[PDB]
């Protein structure tokens, strides 16, 4: 009787918001092409900003509509005609460069789940602490605009590394805005089918895409008292992934690439954090991550009982299963073939990330979200993107394409290409 | 009514309230007013914060002014519930010998 959502005008707004969140598509999306002019609520913080929200045929990643003579049809900021010779700018600057988008099929880490310690640390709390809170809530507490795969804002942390998207734009400026973070906090191989349709890519009308499949925890993470039986089996993961890959084959244009990320060895969490104080326990040094883990497990609300546990036996079983699921992904990429994309596998390899972080004078505990003591933070995600880029450069240079020779001219004629 | 999430939430909120009053060496009432004053008007966050004070503020004041930690507060106010035979869920060091006596006293305070 109280709820606004039964009011005359707000009823349709309510349902539209809920439907958008159910489907993980932008709430503000007039032409319904899944790209938005609004940042949050699955908006352009998650995907490229829609340069024309009144034209479903205009969105990031689309092949140019007659070389974008009269309209920038792919929101990359490149359009018009050069009066010097009458040649369309997109033709001379982008044709033959083989543009491509970046797509992340991921979980809380890929979307960069982050509860700010400023929100719960009384010693430093102020009015400025919560200015970012409305944005984070309407982003489901994710920060994809700063993530390691699809981040495009200037980083909070002091390290220079960029997201995969911005490294892809830098290589070929025609890829401006062609990013999509298709991730959910609880996403796994089991439930990716429930929002795989939120992916935007037309097999025939859009450019190819690099797709990162990064279900890197939820298949072995659970809050149940006995979390072992709840973990995905290698047989079921294979079955789940194959359905996903089969779905991608009928949506991705030819020339696409799918990269399967292995699962981490989460034992480094307990090892590096169980003695350290949680933000809530820093004022009076009376709460550690060990105390937090035990609290959450008693309540059965831990994001990952298997790894966030004092029970070494359980931590060992979780990594063992994660190793088996990673090997299953390795065997899918090595042996499964699809007409419209090539497959690749990459170990999570967080030990290599720690070593790199240690080279720069850092310690492992500084790579984990302070509040939840589980997810990798912005530092770790950018270091994972750096490791990703260099490995693909070394092993599969074709995935990233070639450096576009016309990048300087694109910058000179179009500048920031419209921003994000 | 009460599940594992309301228990976490209560312990978090009461913990921040208690630690704000300590940091600013203030009363609990002033700490709760400080917290809400920090929260934006957007998304009804500030208003919702003041409504929580309206409903639970007076009980929180009485318990926190008697030097009971967030665990005792949230169990007393029924945000956390120890079911028969099930283990005791707590976030801060807990002396088991006196827990029930402490909880008994806490109930008398808000009675
Ligand atoms: C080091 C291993 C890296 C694993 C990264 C991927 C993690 C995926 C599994 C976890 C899924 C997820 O993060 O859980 C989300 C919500 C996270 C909530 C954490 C809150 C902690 C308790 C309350 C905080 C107050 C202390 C699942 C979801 O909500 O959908
Ligand atoms: C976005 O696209 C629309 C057309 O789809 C442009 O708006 C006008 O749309 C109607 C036809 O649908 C007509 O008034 C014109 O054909 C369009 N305008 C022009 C100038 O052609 C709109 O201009 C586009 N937005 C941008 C920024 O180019
Ligand atoms: C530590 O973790 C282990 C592994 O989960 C628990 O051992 C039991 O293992 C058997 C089979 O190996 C399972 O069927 C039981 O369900 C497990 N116990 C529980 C409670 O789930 C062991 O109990 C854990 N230790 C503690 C103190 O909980
Ligand atoms: C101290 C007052 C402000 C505190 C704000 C804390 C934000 C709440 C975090 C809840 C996170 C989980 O719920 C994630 C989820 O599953 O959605
Ligand atoms: C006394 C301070 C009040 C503390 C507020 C407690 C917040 C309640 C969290 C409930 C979370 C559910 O809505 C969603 C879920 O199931 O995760
Ligand atoms: C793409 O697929 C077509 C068939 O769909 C095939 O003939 C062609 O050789 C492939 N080439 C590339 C670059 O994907
Ligand atoms: C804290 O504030 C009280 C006033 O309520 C004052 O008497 C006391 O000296 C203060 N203590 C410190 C350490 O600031
Ligand atoms: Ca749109
Ligand atoms: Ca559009
Ligand atoms: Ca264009």
């Amino acid at each position: 009787g109280s709820d606004i959502c039964s009011l005359p005008v707000l009823a349709k707004i309510c349902q539209k918001i809920k439907l958008a969140m159910e489907q993980s598509v932008p709430f503000k999306d007039v032409d319904s092409d899944k790209y938005s002019v609004f940042p949050t609520l699955r908006g352009y913080h998650w995907r490229g900003r829609d340069c024309n929200d009144s034209d479903e045929s205009v969105y990031p990643g689309r092949r140019p509509n007659n070389w974008d003579v009269h309209q920038d049809s792919n929101c990359n900021g490149i359009w018009g005609v050069d009066p010097k010779d009458g040649v369309p700018y997109e033709k001379k600057f982008c044709e033959g460069s083989q543009p491509r988008g970046i797509i992340l099929l991921g979980d809380a880490a890929g979307a960069h789940f982050h509860i700010s310690p400023e929100w719960i640390t009384a010693s430093q709390m102020s009015l400025n602490s919560f200015i970012n809170l409305p944005t984070a809530l309407t982003n489901e507490l994710d920060w994809p605009q700063l993530s390691g795969a699809t981040g495009f804002l200037d980083s909070t942390v002091g390290i220079k590394e960029k997201s995969i998207y911005l490294r892809l734009w830098k290589r070929n400026h025609c890829n401006h805005r062609d990013y999509q973070n298709i991730s959910r906090n609880g996403a796994s191989s089991r439930n990716l089918k429930k929002f795989i349709e939120s992916l935007s890519r037309n097999k025939v009308l859009d450019y190819p895409a690099i797709v990162i499949y990064a279900m890197i925890g939820n298949d072995v993470c659970s809050g149940k008292s006995d979390p072992v039986p709840a973990m995905t089996t290698p047989e079921k993961l294979y079955s789940n992934v194959m359905q996903t890959l089969k779905h991608l084959n009928s949506h991705l244009p030819n020339g696409s690439h799918v990269i399967l990320y292995g699962l981490p060895d989460g034992t480094f969490l307990w090892d590096n954090l169980h003695n350290r104080y949680h933000p809530l326990g820093q004022l009076n040094k009376d709460m550690t991550y060990a105390q937090l883990y035990s609290f959450l497990n008693c309540l059965q609300v831990s994001p990952c009982h298997g790894w966030m546990s004092s029970n070494k036996t359980l931590r060992t079983l979780t990594s063992e299963r994660a190793e088996q699921l990673s090997n299953t992904l390795k065997k899918i990429a090595a042996s499964e073939k699809f007409t419209n994309f090539n497959l690749f596998y990459m170990d999570f390899a967080f030990h290599e990330i720690i070593q790199e972080w240690q080279k720069r004078g850092g310690q492992p505990w500084q790579l984990i979200e302070p509040v939840d003591g589980f997810h990798p933070n912005e530092v770790a995600l950018l270091l994972l993107a750096d490791h990703f880029w260099k490995k693909v450069q070394l092993q599969w240079p074709q995935i990233l394409g070639k450096e576009n020779p016309f990048n300087p001219q694109i910058k000179q004629v179009f500048g920031d290409q419209g921003g994000h | 009514l009460s599940n594992g999430h309301t228990c976490v939430g209560c312990v978090l909120v009461v913990s921040v309230i208690e630690q704000l009053a300590q940091v600013h060496n203030s009363t609990v009432q002033a700490s709760m007013e400080r917290l809400c004053s920090y929260l934006p008007e957007k998304l009804f966050l500030k208003t919702t914060c003041y409504l929580v004070i309206d409903k639970f503020g007076s009980d929180i004041i009485k318990l926190l002014s008697a030097d009971m930690n967030a665990d005792v507060v949230c169990h007393t106010l029924e945000f956390c519930k120890q079911n028969t035979g099930q283990p005791l869920c707590h976030l801060y060091p807990l002396p088991k010998e006196t827990w029930k006596f402490t909880l008994q006293k806490a109930r008398q305070i808000v009675k």
